[PDB]
RNA sequence: AACAUGU
RNA sequence: CGCGGGGUGGAGCAGCCUGGUAGCUCGUCGGGCUCAUAACCCGAAGGUCGUCGGUUCAAAUCCGGCCCCCGCAACCA
RNA sequence: UCGGUACGGUUUGUGUAGGAUAGGUGGGAGACUGUGAAACCUCGACGCCAGUUGGGGCGGAGUCGUUGUUGAAAUACCACUCUGAUCGUAUUGGGCAUCUAACCUCGAACCCUGAAUCGGGUUUAGGGACAGUGCCUGGCGGGUAGUUUAACUGGGGCGGUUGCCUCCUAAAAUGUAACGGAGGCGCCCAAAGGUUCCCUCAACCUGGACGGCAAUCAGGUGGCGAGUGUAAAUGCACAAGGGAGCUUGACUGCGAGACUUACAAGUCAAGCAGGGACGAAAGUCGGGAUUAGUGAUCCGGCACCCCCGAGUGGAAGGGGUG
RNA sequence: UACUAAAAACACAGGUCCGUGCGAAGUCGCAAGACGAUGUAUACGGACUGACGCCUGCCCGGUGCUGGAAGGUUAAGAGGACCCGUUAACCCGCAAGGGUGAAGCGGAGAAUUUAAGCCCCAGUAAACGGCGGUGGUAACUAUAACCAUCCUAAGGUAGCG
RNA sequence: GGGAUGAGCUGUGGGUAGGGGUGAAAGGCCAAUCAAACUCCGUGAUAGCUGGUUCUCCCCGAAAUGCAUUUAGGUGCAGCGUUGCGUGGUUCACCGCGGAGGUAGAGCUACUGGAUGGCCGAUGGGUUACUGACGUCAGCCAAACUCCGA
RNA sequence: GCCGCAGCGAAAGCGAGUCUGAAUAGGGCGACCCACACGCGCAUACGCGCGUGUGAAUAGUGGCGUGUUCUGGACCCGAA
RNA sequence: AAUAUAUAGGGUGCGGGAGGGAACGCGGGGAAGUGAAACAUCUCAGUACCCGUAGGAGGAGAAAACAAUUGUGAUUCCGCA
């Protein structure tokens, strides 16, 4: 009976929009509990709690004593240093320093007084045996393969948005704290990294929570789902297309019971305007449950939901993008090498490959910020250009999600129409008074939304989307998917999710590089699903591993 | 929408002062340099 | 399974 | 007289509580189908949101002043 | 039968060279008498990280140790037990079924009983750990009981109104009623506060790419007709209006003296000390041009100060200050 | 309605519904006991309608009543992690104080486990109740058999006025 | 005047009791009393309401207003009365002086509004005998108008 | 036993002082005769502090009357 | 007795109980008017009334008591606090 967390009458509300309220559960440690919800629901507001970087307004919260806590982010910051030295700040920071005092007692000890610093060794030589912390040079060198990480002697500023993820998680990875709070992990990672972290959390000691929107992950990495409704926590089981169900279900029964409410205000409304007969007197007992009715009638009206909606640019033309001979790298790795391509005139290309491949990279040379190597790109004269982007280097965070979109002006040009700033962000969801939030308290579905109102009011015939299937839950990716397939132009999707490329897409360009070439492409003509099966036909029939421990316990 | 914050110090941490601020305008913690009497000097003080 | 009318 | 509901394209109704994008069915108009007419199919026009004057960057909407329509009380001697 | 706990058997773990990688620790140079390369058996536990860890058929012919190294670490065998699995015993709960012995029977017979459709006892036929009843506990509960259901008001009811802020009525100090006349409030601002410096508005006229009565420019004229976050009055051009720099006095300890006042409250305040902001200084600063933006007591909550501590030391509780 | 109301009011024979399997349901009593009934569903208690004749339409959303148990919510009991008060012992020590603290006894007590009920799922109106607006349209006018639209659980049928 | 062989009428004896009885149902009846009998007791129930309260004389002498009120015919405190002790002209009246106002009246080319007749004519209406903004010469009006002002 | 005889503070406590406060700052509450020559380091004069008195004016408490008041039926009469 | 040990029961013989009394006592059940300017917690009040049971009185009474570092030494009752 033994815990790991509990919640005790917890209720962490930024005002109008509660998060918890008085909510009891515990947490056992082997206990694999997936989180799910819609965007905004608070998810990351109750891993901010259980990791102790937010307190609760009224209520109490623990972790049990012992078994610390590792968080990952939702956007996982780093460091200024290297790859092996950002591994070291996190997993091994505790016990380095009981390392670089060691190797300071072996020559300033030698000169000193050696009698009270035998026991300054003493205590410090005893915690490098039940931990065996001799390997720090090779217990890192392990980790790294596990996770394929980059090279451990470059910087990590100019680094994949895949890449950094990874070094984020060996960075937790190695600390193995007995209570995971895993938030958005497989952003950005291909199917290699999730499929590695699947099988290294199915085999591991303590709590694990995540919160998942994908539909795969969470069916192998936890079997008691929790969820976040308008304020409540509803912990159950299943495997995720049971959660779906039972959210139909809450509002099936939610919708119509708030539907013979409205019937009984309708034939109750019509009795305090009916006027007082001849002596006799309308109750006040009667008027006291009007007023009580008609109360508990507006504090149901919390049911809206805006779709994504891009707007239509000019004519494209007869030639959108060629790319003849291309070639592009950085260094004595070329990423890029000898393609040749031309994006057709309104369909759905789709960009695959594995992380730091070159992806991001082969949009920076089509919208102009980079230089190619050999070979040239070429546009035409028809097309303006729209970019989102993956790193979101737009939207700055003191600064509100209005006047990021706007300027402080009133009407904006979402290509040659003027639509109100106001109303166009509040067809963005962002309505009414959560037009005045920074960007630093948004969250990451809602970033993943609000980098949708930068950058498509540029009105063009070619959009560019560099990972738009990032933050967002079920109900508006499909939102974001049926605005793609209804747009006229030509949108080109970098993106990891399998079933997001599977339902719309006509064109895929996806990296094919081997042992003998590492930087060629192919273009190929048709959807993903039919290349899938040339891909099993022209490279390795059946054929286009054993999970690396990351440590040696 | 102006909820009754509290100012406590940053050393002592003790809570000398209460005002109100705006959510919406000012979601972080307010910072002023207030006259702490424990300390009998002026300090810093955040929220809680 | 379509399927009315023609002062 | 007093309470309180209403006025949105030719007809009927949404939209109004929660301010930015005027919508739905029929009808009218032009073209199809048919020997011809209905039915059906395709494309269109049509609104001063009763009137004017305030709040607002912005009003069918929020608030006051008017002009019509509809419902309801008018009891005890 | 389905679970919990205690006890014991069997079994599980395989990035990278390798005996698919004893899982951890400790002991250790022997351990069995040797063919998953076996005969009945022969991975049909798992079977994937695949072949070693079983279908325990037998055989004293037939595996493996230590050495070699090939590693963070090794190799048999074994007590030592972490994660998961399964088997067994013991002790405890919950289901279901059966039993009879408590309890139940206004089923039957017999006696007390001379007269007994009462009661009691004996025996028999059934029900049965249920029912009934005690205690605790949720539900339901006008069946019943105690009560409440405001006032102003050109009678009462119906309609409206109740506290705060500004004007007029209000009769040139202050105050003044009516269901008299018009309007605001239950906030907002982290600058729209503090300070130091600098500036003058609206409207009209003349000239000017898009540009219109009116966007921005240039020049004349203009002493308050603009402006004041928000209603009105009193103020404000000396600006309290517009702009910029640094900032937190939207202070802690106080307060001579006043206004208003039935009381409760309300309001103003020179100046003194602390520690600060701006300023070269003089100085100014205890929120906002001023007056609305609010709720007595009681009972509680939290933070801190360490005042009391029911014999004593503590504590529980209480007390102060925000 | 003794004593201002004898009626169109109550009763009534007939009707339908609901309850009741037998020391019945119901009622009088804290109970024992009694009536029901020395009766046994062709019987008994309740509710409404009121001889007879011809008839008794549509509505199960609301509120009851009956049945159901998949899900949510929910009491005492059982359970008693975790935190707290005390102090054997121990440390720095001015040993004037502070800090870590076993066992025992306590205070406050979480997860978990648990029925009815309520939500929920259907049935039922001789159950309590409910059975619509606006605009056009025919050989003179008039009226609309007909049509458009909005709404509802359903939109007042036969008969009568 | 109705019934008068019937669900009739009647005698004698008996049963049902007070939130109970009985009722072919009227809130009917339960000792001339019934929307909960009667008698004793709690008990001298309580009533912001009406009535009453008894011998004399001498001095002084109100109020019907303010504020609050489950308050408006009640009450607390102030205002106004008497009396005890302090204070002693501090009260009040007149004359002279020092002062704030925005009523009466008047004025408005001094503002915000209303508005009469000329004159000039931007605009609007069919090239103009209709509309006549803003200006200007006269005559006016105001509780929420004021350059003034008893 | 009661009232008087010392107050201040929430209290610990201190005590003609005490609470607040960093304050030998200011307030709160409490205490304190200069009508008096004189003597004192007073002085253009009243005074400042303390003696000497010229021997200054405090004071409570118990009874019995009266006026109001508290608890009792509480001035008397009266409901449904 | 049923029925065997026996009991329930019945026969006989000696004692005792019953009901009344004005107050006072102990044990048990237990109002409302009223006051709270309404009222339910609260009050009225463990009052009025009722039930059981006494005695000339009754009840309590011989520390599993208080107290606070000294001490008092069964209970009841009156005065203070
Ligand atoms: N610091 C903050 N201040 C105000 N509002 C916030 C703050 N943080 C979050 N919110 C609001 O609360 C919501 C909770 O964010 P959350 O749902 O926890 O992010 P995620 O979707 O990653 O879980 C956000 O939609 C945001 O609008
Ligand atoms: N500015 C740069 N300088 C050097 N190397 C870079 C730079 N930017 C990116 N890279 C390298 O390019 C590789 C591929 O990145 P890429 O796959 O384009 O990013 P993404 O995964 O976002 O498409 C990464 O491994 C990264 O190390
Ligand atoms: O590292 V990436 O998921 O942008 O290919
Ligand atoms: O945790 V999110 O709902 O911002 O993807
Ligand atoms: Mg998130
Ligand atoms: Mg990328
Ligand atoms: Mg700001
Ligand atoms: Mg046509
Ligand atoms: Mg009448
Ligand atoms: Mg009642
Ligand atoms: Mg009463
Ligand atoms: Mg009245
Ligand atoms: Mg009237
Ligand atoms: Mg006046
Ligand atoms: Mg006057
Ligand atoms: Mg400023
Ligand atoms: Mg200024
Ligand atoms: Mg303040
Ligand atoms: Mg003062
Ligand atoms: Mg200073
Ligand atoms: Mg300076
Ligand atoms: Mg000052
Ligand atoms: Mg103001
Ligand atoms: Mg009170
Ligand atoms: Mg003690
Ligand atoms: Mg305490
Ligand atoms: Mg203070
Ligand atoms: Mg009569
Ligand atoms: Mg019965
Ligand atoms: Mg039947
Ligand atoms: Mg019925
Ligand atoms: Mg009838
Ligand atoms: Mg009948
Ligand atoms: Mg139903
Ligand atoms: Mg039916
Ligand atoms: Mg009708
Ligand atoms: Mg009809
Ligand atoms: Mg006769
Ligand atoms: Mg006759
Ligand atoms: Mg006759
Ligand atoms: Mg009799
Ligand atoms: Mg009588
Ligand atoms: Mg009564
Ligand atoms: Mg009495
Ligand atoms: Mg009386
Ligand atoms: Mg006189
Ligand atoms: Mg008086
Ligand atoms: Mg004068
Ligand atoms: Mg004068
Ligand atoms: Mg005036
Ligand atoms: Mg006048
Ligand atoms: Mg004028
Ligand atoms: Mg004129
Ligand atoms: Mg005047
Ligand atoms: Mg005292
Ligand atoms: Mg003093
Ligand atoms: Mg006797
Ligand atoms: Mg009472
Ligand atoms: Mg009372
Ligand atoms: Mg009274
Ligand atoms: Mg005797
Ligand atoms: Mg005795
Ligand atoms: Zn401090």
């Amino acid at each position: 009976a033994e815990f790991i967390y509990t919640m005790k009458k917890v209720r962490k509300a930024h005002g109008d929009k509660v998060i918890l309220d008085d909510v009891t559960l515990s947490f056992y440690p082997g206990a694999k509990i997936g989180v799910v919800g819609p965007n905004g629901a608070g998810k990351s507001s109750v891993l901010r709690i259980m990791a102790g970087l937010d307190k609760p307004n009224n209520g109490d919260a623990f972790l049990a004593t012992g078994a610390t806590v590792g968080i990952l982010q939702q956007e996982p910051p780093l460091n200024e240093d290297k790859t092996v030295r950002g591994n070291v700040e996190e997993g091994m920071g505790d016990i380095k320093i009981k390392l670089d005092r060691f190797n300071e007692v072996a020559e300033l000890m030698a000169t000193d007084y050696t009698d009270e610093l035998m026991e300054e060794m003493g205590r410090l030589q005893e915690e490098l045996d039940h931990a065996d912390a001799w390997d720090l040079d090779a217990q890192l060198e392990q980790a790294m393969d596990a996770l394929r990480c980059p090279p451990a002697d470059e910087p990590v500023t100019n680094l994949s948005g895949g890449e950094r993820r990874r070094v984020a998680l060996c960075k937790l990875l190695l600390s193995k704290p007995d209570l995971l709070l895993l938030d958005e992990p497989t952003n950005h990672l291909d199917a290699e990294s999730v499929q590695w972290l699947e099988q290294h959390l199915a085999s591991y000691p303590g709590a694990i929570l995540a919160v998942t929107h994908d539909r795969y992950f969470l069916d192998n990495v936890a079997e008691w789902i929790l969820e976040l409704d308008r304020g409540r926590a509803y912990p159950y089981e299943g495997n995720y297309s049971t959660y779906l169900e039972k959210k139909a279900e809450r509002l099936a029964v939610q919708g119509r019971k708030d539907a013979k409410l409205q019937k009984r205000l309708t034939e109750e409304l019509a009795w305090v305007r009916s006027g007082a007969k001849a002596r006799q007197a309308k109750s006040k007992a009667r008027l006291q449950r009007y007023e009580e009715m008609a109360a508990e009638a507006e504090k149901t009206r919390k049911l809206d939901f805006e779709e994504i909606q891009i707007p239509v640019g000019p004519r494209l033309g007869n030639v959108v993008v060629e790319v003849d001979h291309l070639d592009k790298g950085y260094d004595g790795r070329a990423l890029i090498k000898d393609l040749s391509f031309s994006l057709p005139r309104n369909g759905i290309v789709g960009v695959i490959g594995p992380n730091g491949v070159g992806k991001t990279t082969l949009f920076k040379t089509i919208v102009g910020l980079e230089t190619p190597d050999s070979g040239s790109v070429k546009v035409g004269e028809t097309v303006k250009l729209s970019y989102v982007d993956q790193a979101r280097a737009g939207i700055d965070p003191r600064k509100t999600v209005w006047e990021v979109v706007s300027d402080g002006l009133d009407y904006i040009q979402v290509g040659q129409t003027e639509v109100p700033s106001r109303a166009y962000v509040s067809a963005f969801g962002f309505k009414g008074p959560d037009q005045q939030k920074p960007a630093g308290v948004l969250s990451g579905g809602e970033r993943n939304r609000l980098n949708l109102a930068l950058t498509l009011k540029q009105g063009g015939n070619l959009i560019l989307l560099d990972e738009p299937t990032n933050d967002l839950d079920v109900e508006t990716l499909g939102s974001l998917e049926n605005a793609l397939l209804n747009f006229p132009g030509c949108a080109v999707v970098i993106s990891h999710d399998r079933w997001f490329l599977d339902r719309t897409c006509t064109h895929i360009l996806a990296w094919e590089g081997d042992d003998d070439n590492e930087a060629k492409w192919f273009w190929f003509e048709g959807n993903f699903g039919a290349y899938e099966e040339n891909k099993v036909e022209r490279l390795g029939v059946d054929a286009a591993v054993t999970h690396r421990k990351l440590t040696r316990g | 929408v102006r909820p009754k914050i509290t100012l406590a110090c940053e050393v002592c941490k003790h809570r000398n002062y209460i005002t109100k601020k705006n959510r919406r305008n000012d979601p972080d913690r307010l910072e002023l340099k207030k006259f702490c009497p424990n300390c009998g000097k002026h300090q810093a003080h955040r929220e809680t």
